[PDB]
């Protein structure tokens, strides 16, 4: 019964990654003043179907120069932590329950580079080499910058379970206590799922492909699928961080409703900045996390140390 | 004794065509944008204020409970 729970959570966040790919070109085209995909199947609903069945079909390659134990595990390793950070998310009820759950995310984050690593150095080409150092350069940047903003978010949840942020918001959106935050934490999340403007390892106008120039068919199209999730899973984190939906326990498809709805504005966005700016450099990138988000960061994170014991608001969790 | 037909501009003119840069301002003054995120950050503070002494006293309560069960 725990494994029906398992499937019932895995296979509609395939399903939504797949569809999310015909909203993401459906979205680009028309505010490129195009339509996109809407040929195969009616509005294009079948064509993420075709892609997915043309993908796995086609052969997949495997280098003359690569590692071949690295080459084949590394989009096993993606896939498979892009689908396990769903299970700690209250919608309003986890899978899994964890005391610590925010730690959980940002632990499996931060070894979700190591697909991008392994990949991009077995491949064994100078363009996966350069996405893969670009990978090492972007988690230098974004990582004690995100940590830090946690903390100071969760310091007026009292504790790092998830679920409790449902509790803290009852009245309010925390986005109205720390919208500085917010905004330096919407940034770092689109840095960490690699999206535009800062889709540096993969970098398509510079390196081609990046990291994963080598890898065909079936290993690729799980590669996408990771990074898919990736993004509604980052996007439903912020939801229920930042804007928590009312919940009742007699009645949770509410919740789930509201937060389902949040979360797609949030992916709704990501696709919106995509089609608006330039890219970034990679150094740009590090000097604008390290010298703008750096500095803010840790005086905000003083200021919500120093706050709840300033007017005595203190979480009650131990 | 046909005349002379031929793709011409219309008598007079055309209208006039316009070529210079328009951007215009279309926003608010630096402190009218700080004084509104000031304002929502004072208010945020003052109800999760509210919000969490109650928290508190709910905590003291649920552990009042327990106490009254622990022998
Ligand atoms: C106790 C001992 C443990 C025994 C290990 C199993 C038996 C060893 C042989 C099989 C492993 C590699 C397969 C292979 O070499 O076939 C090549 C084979 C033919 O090779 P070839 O083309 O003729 O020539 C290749 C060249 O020789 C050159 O090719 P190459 O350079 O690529 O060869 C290198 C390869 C060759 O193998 C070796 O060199 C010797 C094997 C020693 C490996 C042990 C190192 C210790 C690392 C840590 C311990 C891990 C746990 C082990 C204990 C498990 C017990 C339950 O060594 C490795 O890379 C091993 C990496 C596997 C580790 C997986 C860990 C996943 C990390 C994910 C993140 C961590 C999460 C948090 C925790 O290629 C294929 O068949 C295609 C796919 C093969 C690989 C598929 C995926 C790997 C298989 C699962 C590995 C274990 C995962 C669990
Ligand atoms: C500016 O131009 C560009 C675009 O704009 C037009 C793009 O879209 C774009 C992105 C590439 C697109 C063409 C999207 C391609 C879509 C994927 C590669 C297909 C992957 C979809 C499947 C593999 C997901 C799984 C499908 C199943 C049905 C899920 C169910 C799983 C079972 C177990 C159940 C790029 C790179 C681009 O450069
Ligand atoms: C039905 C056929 C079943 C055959 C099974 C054989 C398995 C195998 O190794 O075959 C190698 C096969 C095919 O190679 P070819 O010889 O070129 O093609 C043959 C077709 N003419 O290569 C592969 O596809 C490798 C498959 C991967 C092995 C599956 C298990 C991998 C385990 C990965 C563990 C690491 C996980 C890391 C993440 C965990 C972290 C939380
Ligand atoms: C990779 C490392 C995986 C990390 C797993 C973290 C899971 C987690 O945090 O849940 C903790 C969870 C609940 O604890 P709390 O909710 O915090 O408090 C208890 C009150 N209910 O505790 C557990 O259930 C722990 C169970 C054992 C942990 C599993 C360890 C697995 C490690 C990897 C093994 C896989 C094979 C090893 C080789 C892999 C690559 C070849
Ligand atoms: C009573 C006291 C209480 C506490 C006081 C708090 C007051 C705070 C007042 C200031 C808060 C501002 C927070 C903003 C943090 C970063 C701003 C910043 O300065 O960064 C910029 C740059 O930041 C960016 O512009 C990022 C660019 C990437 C843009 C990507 C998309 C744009 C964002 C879309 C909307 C985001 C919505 C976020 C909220 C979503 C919901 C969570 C610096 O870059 P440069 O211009 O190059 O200057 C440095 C070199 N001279």
């Amino acid at each position: 019964m725990f494994m029906i729970n398992i499937l019932s959570l895995i296979i509609p966040i395939l399903l939504a990654v797949a569809f999310l790919t015909l909203v993401e070109r459906k979205v680009l085209g028309y505010m490129q003043l195009r339509k996109g995909p809407n040929v195969v199947g009616p509005y294009g609903l079948l064509q993420p179907i075709a892609d997915a069945l043309k993908l796995f079909t086609k052969e997949p390659l495997r280098p003359a120069t690569s590692s071949i134990s690295m080459f084949i595990i590394a989009p096993i390793l993606a896939l498979s932590l892009a689908l396990t950070m769903w299970v700690p998310l209250p919608m309003p009820y986890p899978l899994i329950n964890m005391n610590l759950g925010v730690l959980f995310m940002l632990a499996m984050s931060s070894l979700a580079v190591y697909s991008i690593l392994w990949s991009g150095w077995a491949s064994n080409s100078k363009y996966a080499l350069i996405g893969a150092l670009r990978a090492v350069a972007q988690t230098i940047s974004y990582e004690v910058t995100l940590a830090i903003i946690l903390l100071s978010v969760l310091l007026m949840n009292g504790s790092y379970t998830l679920s409790t942020l449902i509790t803290t918001q009852e009245h309010i959106w925390m986005i109205f206590t720390s919208w500085p935050l917010a905004m330096m934490w919407f940034i770092s999340t689109l840095a960490e799922t690699n999206r535009a403007p800062f889709d540096l390892t993969e970098g398509e106008s510079e390196l081609v492909s990046g990291f994963n120039v080598e890898y065909a068919a079936g290993p690729f199209a799980m590669f996408f699928m990771a990074e898919y999730a990736n993004i509604i899973m980052m996007n439903a984190f912020t939801a229920i961080l930042f804007l928590g939906a009312s919940h009742d326990p007699h009645t949770p498809e509410l919740y789930t409703i509201n937060f389902v709805l949040k979360t797609l504005a949030l992916t709704i966005t990501f696709l919106w900045i995509r089609a608006s700016y330039p890219r970034f450099r990679y150094d740009q990138l590090m000097h604008l996390l390290w010298k703008s988000f750096l500095p803010l960061t840790l005086a905000l994170c003083m200021w919500h140390i120093s706050l709840p014991i300033m007017t005595a608001s203190i979480p009650p969790q131990s | 004794a046909s005349k002379v037909k031929q793709d011409m501009p219309p008598p007079g003119g055309y209208g006039p065509i316009d070529y210079k840069r328009n951007l215009p301002r279309r926003g608010l003054s630096g402190y009218s944008m700080f004084a509104v995120g000031i304002g929502t950050l004072l208010f945020g503070y003052w109800s999760m204020m509210k919000w969490n002494r109650e928290r508190r006293r709910l905590q003291i309560e649920d552990f009042e409970a327990r106490i009254a069960l622990m022998p």
